[PDB]
């Protein structure tokens, strides 16, 4: 009568750099919602940060969320 | 449904279990009577038990309905614990209701409980039938699977997993239904499949 | 360790039972153990003592303190005397062989005495 | 005796030089046994520097008092150092020992633990050892996390100084020797506070802590409120169970829990205990209705914790939202309800939450707490009244509020935006009757005699 | 609703009123003073003071003729440590409180303690009367004032009425009949909650 619901609160709106609305869609379809970010650009961001395309937005830990917000500031520091 | 190809049943979170048919956009029958969450249910297998449904709820009640008369339950059994799992036996006579730290075998031929079997510490999650309809494997939050005989209901064997397990099934090969491998899904997020090949 | 031992003997665990058996503590554990699991403890100690002969000291200590603490608790049971019967069987097998083993112990004690005497000579020489 | 301290720092340099270099040798091996008592007496003077001397002489004795390559350093002399350190009534001596060596190094940690076990096998001193045992907060994560040794990082690859299970073993053994001697009341109320973050992760097997925790948790009072985190950690890690956990929680949250100090830790635990998916609606409604009838007598620093947690529970379990919007479905029930009033079918002081009839009750307690004297409590009791727009309220913005925070809230604003006063002030603020003005007296004055 | 000076005074009364297990009779007197002061704050703005409620019921049980046995409200019942309770002195009549009772006196005579304790009980009966009359609204009336009726009926018992005069019995029976009338009123006036009757947006 006690099973951990530590993951079951995921379908809520996440906040990010510019957009205050970013819900669960996927990991690469959630990156398109930020303005200036493209559909071919969003796949390059995910292959560097060792995040899987299978996961959603909201299935990421408080460490793994911010790793995509540093690398969206400087695309030159991580090679491109 | 084990016999018909288009009939299915649904136990929802509110109070309802209900029968759907696949072509229709409406539930064919509605059954109310539970007072809490209903979260486990099954059809009744058997030649005589064509349309009977069992579901147990979190209101510590197992109810079995005739699908011909959509009034109340045909039979009701009140337990002491929030009822987690339900399976009927393949003869169609007896039924295992897994509630809390104990499972319970009940008759449906004469509406009387047979026996309360407590051998788990934490709450039992999932029951499964085994080898030839002869052995029931139960899995609990204790990290334990335990396989019981069906004639005397003694703890025949068991095993322990590194996490509190949530789902358990032994699954069968094919013709004559020899059990291929047992899979346990645990709270840690792992499906452990243990394979036996003969 | 009473509630842990209660859990292990009540749900037929092995990991909890072994991690509480490998370890005062034993006396408090058997005194806080439930009365109904004492025969289960006796059988699960007889099994380990048969299956492994090198663990006899700690297991006889556990059986000794259990029979001290819950003596009449086994008599109020009394249709389960077969666990004490299997325990008597295991201890009879453990005490098998004693006269010949004493003879062989003396036959080896003579050799050990002579080897220690020649070591006591060789250290002073 | 500063010149004796200077002679000590000179003689320690001479000793480490002769050891790192090296009938004639027996006085050379008499030297350190004669210097041992010198440093023992110097550790009761400043002994802060004498401890640096006493921990350099052990490094020298490890490095070269043997023919082997293995550095074997004297546990007996280190035990005598421990026996004088844990006995001396100086605080800064043990402080320097804890900060500079034990929290820094690992050899000192392991051998300190086994020396403490021996020293405790053989009350002010008990408080000193307890204040040292509470000091090592951090637990190493893996075998490659040790990775800095004081003397002789071993090349053995299976050494007990290199296996994390043996460090945890001697930590557990020291703690078991202390808890076998027996601890005082404030010592126990410190242990149960700092257990699940600093004490229980030191154990190889915490199963004796299971019996200790279930004893002090089945006892009652505030010590069960402290022990709940340990019981949760031992259901979490190695799933020993409590028999009737939710009825024990329902008996735990009671008349005077909301006024305690540990209610922040308790509510941070209850937020995980009631976020489970296998909770019936009757149970999760009972835990709302009792925490509302208990919120009727709660502090304003407690209602602000309770009601957003109610909002998260009402968002998760919609079958309990009939405690806010219940419609009499039949007009016969309407006629009965207007003829005679509705008695509350909730059963307080009921044992089990699944049989309390909190379902079919309502949150009249919260809708009455809406008229609280505080404005923030009055506007946070309106989140049940208004609309369910925000998807969840986090509780870390609402927890750890107290009267100090609520009273500095009226301090950290502006000095005064120009406020209002009360016009037509009566002249009989304290006069007992004032019968020629027709304005009825202050009840302060009607019940207090000023004279 | 919100003031910069007025409601921080209410919070000062609140911090002294909810906390502070009383250690002497001076704390009892200052608590009764801040209770009536907070009533005067909450007159004709009919708000609720839970700490005034639990403190007044705490005094009414902590003057302790026999003991608070079991089932006396959900408020925190505390201990009278130094014999701070009423003795069998039924011949000292009621009196009105003065302000010197905000001073501690370890060398006080028992004939000086008894009149003070009977005075504190009588004025607390008056505060419960005023609080009930100003809070006969507010639909947790029954769940807030069932402890008041229960502790008043507890003080109207045979092991409790020997230590009290007939005047305190008269005041507490007025409290009992008044609260029974008000509780029947609130039971007949209690309606089930329908909070979420929302206008759908266009």
């Amino acid at each position: 009568s006690l099973v951990s619901g530590e993951k079951t609160n995921f379908n809520h709106i996440l906040r990010l750099l510019n957009t205050n609305v970013d819900g669960k869609q996927k990991v690469v379809y959630a990156l398109t919602q930020i303005k200036g970010v493209g559909r071919r650009y969003s796949n390059l961001v995910c292959k560097k940060a060792d995040v899987d395309l299978k996961k959603r937005a909201g299935e990421l830990t408080s460490e793994e969320l911010e790793r995509l917000v540093t690398i969206i500031q400087n695309p030159l520091a991580y090679k491109i | 449904s084990p016999t018909e190809l288009t009939t299915l049943m649904s136990c929802s979170d509110d109070k309802t279990v209900r029968l759907w048919d696949l072509p229709s956009n409406d539930p064919t029958r509605l059954f109310t009577g539970h007072t809490d969450y209903v979260r486990c249910g099954a059809f009744m297998p058997g030649s005589a038990n064509s349309n009977l449904l069992v579901s147990g709820s979190y209101d510590e009640t197992v109810r079995v309905w005739d699908a011909r008369a959509p009034g109340g339950a045909v039979m009701t059994f009140k337990h002491a614990d929030p009822i987690e799992d339900v399976l009927p036996l393949p003869s169609g006579t007896t039924l295992l209701a897994a509630s809390g730290n104990a499972i319970s075998v009940l008759d449906l031929v004469a509406a009387k409980p047979l026996r309360l079997i407590t051998n788990h510490q934490k709450t039992v999650t999932s029951l499964s039938l085994a080898s030839q309809g002869r052995r029931v494997v139960s899995g609990s939050l204790d990290g334990h699977v335990k396989v019981f005989e069906t004639t005397s209901w003694n703890v025949v064997a068991g095993a322990k997993y590194p996490s509190p397990i949530l789902s358990l099934s032994v699954i069968t090969a094919g013709a004559s239904h020899d059990d291929r491998h047992l899979a346990v899904g645990m709270q840690s997020g792992v499906l452990s499949i243990r394979t036996r090949l003969s | 360790l009473g509630t842990v031992l209660n859990q292990a003997l009540r749900t037929d665990d092995s990991d909890l039972l072994e991690s509480c058996l490998q370890t005062l503590i034993i006396q408090n554990t058997i005194n806080r153990m439930d009365s109904s699991l004492a025969g289960t403890l006796l059988s699960k100690l007889a099994a380990r003592m048969h299956r492994r002969p090198g663990r006899a000291f700690g297991l006889m200590r556990w059986i000794q303190w259990t029979l001290v603490a819950h003596g009449g608790a086994l008599v109020t049971q009394p249709d389960l005397i077969n666990r004490l019967t299997e325990l008597s069987r295991v201890l009879e097998e453990r005490s098998r062989g004693l006269s010949s083993l004493l003879a062989l112990k003396g036959k080896l004690d003579m050799l050990d005495a002579q080897l220690k005497y020649r070591k006591a000579l060789k250290m002073a020489g | 005796p500063k010149w004796s301290l200077a002679a000590a720092e000179a003689l320690c340099r001479v000793f480490v030089r002769l050891l790192a270099a090296g009938t004639i040798i027996n006085w050379l091996r008499d030297r350190l046994s004669d210097y041992d008592g010198v440093l023992l007496s110097m550790l009761q003077s400043l002994a802060v520097h004498a401890l640096v001397l006493a921990m350099a002489v052990l490094k020298a004795q490890a490095q070269h008092l043997t023919d082997r390559e293995e550095a074997i350093f004297p546990r007996s002399f280190f035990l005598e150092i421990i026996a004088v350190v844990l006995e001396s009534p100086i605080e800064h001596l043990r402080g320097h020992f804890s900060e500079n060596f034990v929290k820094k190094y690992d050899d000192i940690r392991f051998y300190t633990f086994e020396a403490i076990k021996h020293f405790l096998t053989e009350e002010d001193v008990r408080n000193n050892v307890f204040n040292l045992l509470l000091s090592i907060e951090d637990v190493p994560e893996s075998n490659d996390s040790l990775e800095n040794f004081f003397i002789e990082r071993p090349p053995k690859k299976k050494h007990p100084l290199l296996s994390l299970s043996q460090h945890k073993k001697q930590a557990q053994e020291a703690w078991l020797a202390f808890m076998h001697l027996g601890l005082s009341k404030e010592q126990r109320k410190k242990v149960l506070e700092v257990m699940s973050a600093s004490i229980a992760p030191w154990f190889t097997k915490p199963e004796m802590l299971m019996d200790f925790l279930t004893d002090c948790y089945n006892s009652g009072g505030s010590v069960s409120l402290l022990a709940l985190s340990g019981v949760f950690y031992l259901i979490q890690e190695r799933n020993l169970d409590y028999p009737e956990f939710y009825t024990k929680l329902y008996s735990l949250l009671d008349a005077d829990i909301l006024h305690s100090k540990y209610r922040s830790r308790f509510f941070r635990l209850l937020d995980t205990f009631l976020a489970s998916t296998h909770l019936p609606a009757v149970l999760v409604a009972s835990f709302i209705k009792r925490l509302a009838r208990l919120a009727l007598n709660a502090p304003p620093s407690a209602i602000v914790v309770i009601v957003p947690w109610f909002y998260n529970l009402f968002k998760k379990h919609p079958l309990t939202t009939f405690m806010m919007h219940r419609v009499p479905r039949t007009k016969e029930e309407r006629e009965k309800l207007e003829k005679d009033g509705l008695d509350d079918p909730f059963l307080p002081n009921e044992t089990d939450p699944m049989e309390t009839r909190a379902i079919d009750s309502c949150l009249w307690e919260i809708v009455q707490l809406q008229s609280h004297y505080h404005p923030n409590v009055a506007t946070i009791c309106k989140i049940i009244s208004e609309q369910f727009t925000k998807q969840a309220y986090n509780l870390e913005d609402f927890l750890d509020h107290s009267y100090g925070s609520l009273l500095e809230a009226e301090m950290t604003k502006e000095v005064k935006k120009p406020p209002v006063i009360e016009f037509m002030i009566p002249k009989h603020i304290f006069t007992k009757a004032a019968p020629e003005e027709e304005k009825k007296d202050s009840l302060l004055v009607s019940l207090w005699d000023f004279g | 609703h919100f003031h910069q000076v007025c409601t921080p005074a209410m919070l000062a009364i609140a911090r002294y009123l909810g906390q502070k297990v009383p250690a002497a009779l001076s704390d009892f007197a200052v608590g009764i003073y801040l209770s009536i002061l907070a009533l005067q704050y909450q007159d004709f703005a009919k708000r609720y003071v839970p700490e005034m409620m639990n403190f007044l019921l705490n005094t009414l049980c902590a003057l302790a003729p026999e003991r608070a046995k079991s089932k006396l409200g959900n408020f925190p019942v505390h201990e009278p440590p130094a014999g701070i309770r009423i003795k069998d002195a039924t011949n000292t009549p009621i009196r009105q409180l003065n302000c010197g009772d905000c001073l501690r006196k370890d060398e006080l005579s028992p004939a000086e303690t008894s009149s003070l304790q009977i005075a504190i009980l009588s004025t607390a009966t008056a505060i419960l009367k005023s609080a009930a009359d100003t809070w006969h609204k507010l639909p947790a009336f029954i769940e807030s004032f069932q402890p008041a009726l229960s502790v008043a009926q507890h003080l109207l018992t045979k092991p409790n009425a020997s230590h009290l005069p007939s005047s305190l019995t008269s005041k507490l029976n007025d409290l009992a009949s008044h609260l029974s009338r008000l509780l029947q009123l609130s039971r007949l006036s209690r309606r089930p909650l329908e909070l979420h009757h929302h206008r759908p947006l266009a």
